[PDB]
């Protein structure tokens, strides 16, 4: 069993009756799909995902009759308090998995130090990642140039006092002093006595120095600012910094959010991780879509699926915690350490980046 | 179209009076057409890969 | 080099306690309260002895050119050169 | 030394310290024209 | 310098590190990492540390014929040491006893930028030498027409835009299409030049400046000023009479509060304790103001807390800060605070916007000379 | 990524340390100090990524 | 063009990053980076662990 996530899976509601819409792939492969039951927010419903795909080749290396679950509740799973009897309890997939209610947990969820004495697993189905859901601000930058960004009353005082110039060629005249149209105009746009000649030199690198300006204009409408997308690191100063200017947070009840949950320094940040919270990934991406908080946190790596998602988000710093994915093992499993070895298998052949195919190396934007 | 680079064409301006400042048209137009160009070369010459 | 590291300062030496000790300290105080400091920079501090960059102000560029602009010049007195024959090779040419 | 399905299955085989790869390093000693549309439409 | 907030409802307690006080008496929480670096002080000190509220009057001050404030509540002696960052003040320090530096600080008083004209020397040294050359081809014309032909290759200086005959003569203007060419790759190089890599200023002068030493002397107000009873500002009391005179319409109130009147921008800038600035300049909405000039110094000193004239731990609490800057730590003291946010504190960001009268002063520049010419013309009458 | 993998120590199949061992390092990335450990190795020089 | 490569350019950095510089934290024949012998800072260097 595990949660609907578009970076780990594919899952919607079934086609007609048991019905799944066959399709082909970008890569024109009809891709195998799964179903499961389970509520949408108990009943039967559809299983798609790469992750399910691992769990496909995965069989397919050691035979099993592959059955698939749902999760009851949100969360992948943690070691809780009860409100009585005192006992620390893993909760979900990992409750589901001390409740056994099926083989072995599928999901793209990090070994936790936490999970030791919980569970174990194998080495990471994949190298994964975990960091701040980063949210893209809009640039715009756009210009109409000559005519925006350049000397709003000068470019026309400038003009002007070029046809005064003009009236000081006329003035050198005394017809060819109203030609200065074409003459001092003319030279403007360069469009086509030897005292006035010197001024002619002077409008003449007067010009020259002004499509200079206008170069310098271009040179602001590519260089600029732009400034800076703060999301610096696990000391992120604005992230460091308590205040009601900005959100930034991750759902309740996930592994990484005990990353937090067990900390020195990051106090005040869980803290406020607290009345921050969030229920669903999915969730997450939509208040970023609704640019609802300042920022959000969850798996890095689906993060970048985020990104095949929407443009509206960004890629956050570096490595935050670096884990991976794997299947779930209670205890021992008769398939567990030919299942690890299976995952070596996996690491050796190209299933990886065809996984990649699947759903990663697509590029949405 | 002589403006299209540079003007640079030494054939017989039109006469036209009012026809003049139509190619001035052309002229502050292919001007900040110049601009473009240099704005390109602003372009790629900043922001390599 | 890019930032502070172990900061610290200067004094004067004082050994246990000294009769001059706490009001040497005042007059310290005083120091910071007067304009002593920056005239000691005019004593040497403020001195600006060479200019600071970043990038590379050379939009003068001109004695740096001067290879190109001058091998321009050079261009020119090829004109001469190449001219006076070329003008011999036409001009007695049509002779 | 790199987990090795084959060495994996010689004996035990660690958690990753770090992660790893495949890999071939190089250099750019010495670009596509691209200032060479709607630009033509104009 | 200094955090607090409330304590938390649910639990009615502090949290992190967090030591509170007392208000009137009601708890409340008491907070910031420099108080926090007194605790991790009194840690090695062990000393029974105990936090207060503050009466009133945030730092202590000279009152009437005494003083009234924080200094002055160590005055009191109602305390044994002091809390919070207040500047080492001479005068406060002959008051009582004073630590050393926890951090340093001094006078500023930063804004906001809300281009001298420098693409407008031996470029004209090859203007002459071309001027040269062109005599050489005006020669070349034997085997006006001659003399403003110097006119004629002029005319490329500025991209043509004004021919001879001469066959030979042709390329020899050549030479000048190919080298003016290169020199209009000058002019828009230069043109990259100012159009990369800009400085400019807000021109800060310091305590004294064409808006500060005269500021009276100006047309608009630059107003550059602090709140009631300024230590620094104290120190302005003998640093200029006309400081304090111009302190009436500078009158304003809060520090933080003070900060948004500088998103208002109402006042030149708000002159403050230089740590105290550049805690304004980490904590910001966004990228507006910048420090007083660079941050250069200006009243070089430092804030912290002290204790009674003449206490326990004085010396050994003096140790206790060189164990301080002793561990390197207090760089994570920056990371508990004085760390970076707004950073910027050398790039000078982009200045991008259109042209302004300040580009045209070279437009000015050559305006004028016309008229120059206008002159000499009247001599070529003569 | 080409051939995601890792390196590192180990020891005899079916070894003592070998769950506990694991949880070591559970540890190792427990704390975050291994951002340490490249201030001890694997911080940047060249940077430029 | 050419202008810009004239003026925009790499001039790649000054290394010096700071107390945990990597060239400074590198062991090598290489450089060559240290103060004088029997010196107060260079004390702040002999109490130390990093």
């Amino acid at each position: 069993v595990t949660i609907h996530q578009e970076p780990f899976v594919y899952v919607k509601p079934t086609m007609s009756d048991g019905t799944c819409k066959e399709e082909f792939t970008v890569n024109g492969d009809p891709v195998k799909k799964v179903i499961c039951t389970g509520p949408n927010d108990t009943v039967p419903q559809c299983c798609y995902g790469f992750c399910i795909d691992l769990l496909i080749k995965l069989a397919r290396t050691m035979q099993f009759t592959y059955e698939v679950h749902l999760v009851a509740d949100g969360k992948f799973g943690t070691q809780e308090r009860v409100q009585n009897s005192n006992k620390k309890e893993w909760n979900g997939m990992m409750g589901e998995l001390l409740s056994g209610q099926a083989d072995m947990i599928v999901a793209p969820l990090t070994i936790n130090n936490e999970r030791a004495q919980y569970i174990e697993f194998s080495k990471p189905f994949k190298y994964q990642g975990l960091t701040i859901l980063v949210k893209k601000e809009i640039p715009r930058s756009t210009l109409d140039s000559f005519m925006q960004p350049f000397q709003s009353t000068l470019w026309l005082l400038v003009g002007l006092s070029v046809h005064v110039v003009a009236v000081m060629l006329y003035l050198l005249d005394r017809l060819t002093l109203s030609s200065a149209m074409w003459f001092s105009w003319g030279v403007l746009l360069n469009s086509g006595s030897f005292s006035a000649r010197i001024l002619g030199m002077v409008w003449a690198g007067f010009a020259m120095i002004i499509v200079a300006s206008y170069t310098a204009n271009l040179a602001a409408f590519l260089v600029l600012d732009r400034p800076e997308e703060r999301i610096t690191g696990i000391n992120d100063p604005r992230l460091r910094n308590p205040s009601d200017k900005f959100i930034y947070a991750t759902v309740k009840q996930s592994s990484v959010d005990i990353y937090f949950r067990r900390q020195v320094e990051l106090s005040t940040m869980y803290r406020h991780m607290e009345k921050h919270n969030y229920e669903s990934a999915a969730e997450a991406i939509q208040a970023v879509r609704d640019n609802k908080l300042h920022a959000f946190i969850w798996d890095s790596a689906v993060l970048e699926f985020e990104a095949s998602q929407k443009c509206d988000l960004v890629t956050t710093g570096e490595l935050f915690f670096r884990s991976g994915f794997g299947i779930g093992m209670r205890k021992d499993s008769p398939w567990k350490q030919q299942v690890s070895l299976s995952i070596l298998k996996s690491h050796e052949n190209g299933f990886m980046e065809d996984l990649d195919k699947t759903w990663v190396r697509y590029q949405e934007c | 179209w002589g403006l299209v680079f540079n003007n640079s064409v030494p054939v017989q301006n039109p006469k036209g009076t009012t026809s003049k400042i139509m190619v001035s048209v052309w002229a502050f137009f292919a001007v900040i057409f110049l601009a473009s160009y240099t704005a390109n070369l602003a372009a790629f010459m900043i922001q390599e890969e | 080099t890019g930032e502070l590291f172990f900061r610290s300062g200067f004094g004067i030496g004082m050994r246990k306690d000294s009769p001059w000790k706490q009001q040497v300290s005042l007059s310290i105080l005083k120091s910071h309260e007067n304009g002593f400091m920056e005239d000691l920079d005019k004593t040497w501090v403020r001195y600006q002895e060479c200019d600071s960059r970043s990038n590379a102000p050379a939009t003068l560029t001109c004695e740096n050119m001067a290879g190109v602009f001058m091998l321009v010049a050079g261009g020119i007195v090829a004109g001469i050169f190449l001219i006076f024959i070329e003008i011999a090779y036409k001009r007695h040419k049509d002779a | 030394l790199t987990i090795n399905e084959e060495r994996s299955e010689v004996v035990d085989f660690s958690v990753p310290f770090i992660e790893t790869g495949i890999s071939v390093m190089v250099s750019r000693s010495n670009s596509p024209s691209a200032f060479l549309a709607c630009v033509w439409v104009m | 310098f200094v955090i607090v907030e409330s304590v938390d409802p649910l639990s009615g307690t502090c949290m992190r590190n967090t030591v509170p006080c007392q208000k009137r008496y009601i708890k409340k929480c008491c907070k910031g990492f420099c108080i926090d670096i007194l605790k991790k002080i009194s840690k090695s000190v062990k000393f029974t540390y105990d936090l207060y509220l503050v009466t009133n009057g945030k730092h202590g001050k000279k009152i009437n014929g005494t003083w009234n404030g924080m200094i002055g509540e160590v005055v009191m002696k109602r305390a044994y040491m002091a809390v919070g960052s207040l500047t080492i003040n001479e005068e406060r320090s002959e008051v009582v006893d004073f630590s050393v530096p926890f951090i340093e600080t001094g006078i500023s008083v930063m804004v906001s930028r809300s281009s001298p004209s420098a693409f407008l020397a031996c470029v004209w040294v090859m203007m002459f030498v071309m001027l040269l050359i062109v005599s050489a081809v005006a020669v070349f014309v034997f085997e006006f027409t001659i003399g403003k032909a110097i006119w004629l290759l002029w005319g490329l200086v500025f991209n043509n835009s004004v021919n001879p005959k001469g066959t030979t003569s042709k390329i020899m203007v050549s030479v000048w299409a190919f080298f003016a060419v290169i020199f209009l790759a000058s002019y828009t190089a230069n043109l990259a030049a100012f159009m990369i890599q800009e400085e400019y200023v807000d021109q800060v002068s310091g305590l004294s400046d064409k808006k500060f030493q005269r500021p009276n002397d100006f047309s608009p107000p630059f107003r550059f000023g602090t709140v009631p009873n300024g230590s620094t500002e104290r120190n302005i009391r003998n640093n200029y009479a006309e400081m304090h005179a111009y302190m009436g319409k500078f009158n304003q109130r809060g520090v933080d509060d003070a900060l948004l009147s500088l998103k208002t921008g109402k006042l030149d800038a708000f002159i403050y304790d230089a740590a105290v600035l550049n805690y304004m300049a980490g904590r910001d909405e966004g990228c507006k103001l910048v420090t007083i000039g660079s941050g250069k110094v200006f009243a070089s000193t430092g804030y912290g807390i002290a204790i009674q004239k003449d206490s326990g731990w004085k010396r050994q609490v003096d140790l206790a800060i060189l164990q301080l800057f002793g561990d390197g730590e207090m760089e994570e003291l920056e990371a508990l605070w004085l760390t970076g946010i707004c950073h910027n504190e050398k790039n000078e960001v982009m200045s991008s916007q259109l042209d302004i009268d300040n580009m045209a002063g070279v437009f000015y520049m050559l305006g004028a000379a016309m008229a120059l010419s206008l002159i000499t013309f009247i001599s070529e009458h003569l």
